[PDB]
């Protein structure tokens, strides 16, 4: 996150707020000229691997008797398709 | 020609000492996976317990029939109709 918010301030010393969110978690850092304050950063364990598992036991619980065994992948491109 | 009855008794003495093996695998196999599906979903087996589901069966039915055959010929009958299977039901105490 900070590498990022580099990458778009590259004279290192700036102000601002990083909302990151990732795989498995997501982050809120504020970065105080250029240096991020990590005491008062804070996590959120939820990520996209999170939200594939909910959508995969919602979609078992909404049809229990599915006679197709679905796979990772097509919940994943469920997933990436049609939510918003 | 021939006479009713007496081939009758003759496959009965013909299927009485033979103690093989007499509904087919496969369509009790198939009504044994659709009648565990309701209570959970993708259930395996093994080839053990469907023989013996299949010997249980076997023998709650032969058990019930000579019992009905008993309740036939008590009211002097032969033929056996439904009221003789709920008498054997009844008798027997399932109800």
């Amino acid at each position: 996150s900070l590498f990022s918010f580099y990458n778009y301030n590259p004279s290192g010393n700036k102000t601002g707020l990083v909302i990151s969110c990732g795989h498995e978690d997501t982050n809120v850092i504020p970065v105080v000229d250029g240096a991020g304050i990590l005491t008062d950063a804070k996590r959120i364990n939820w990520g996209g691997h999170q939200a594939v598992d909910y959508l995969n036991d919602l979609m078992a619980l909404k049809y229990p008797y599915f006679p197709t065994k679905m796979s990772y992948l097509q919940y994943e491109t469920m997933y990436k398709d049609y939510c918003y | 020609r021939y006479k009713p009855g007496t081939v009758a008794l003759r496959e009965i003495r013909r299927f009485q000492k033979s103690t093989e093996l007499l509904i087919r695998k496969l369509p009790f196999q198939r009504l044994v996976r659709e009648i565990a599906q309701d209570f959970k979903t993708d259930l395996r087996f093994q080839s053990s317990a469907i023989g013996a589901l299949q010997e249980s069966v076997e023998a709650y039915l032969v058990s019930l029939f000579e019992d009905t055959n008993l309740a036939a010929i008590h009211a002097k009958r032969v033929t056996i109709q439904k009221k003789d299977i709920k008498l054997a039901r009844r008798l027997r105490g399932e109800r």
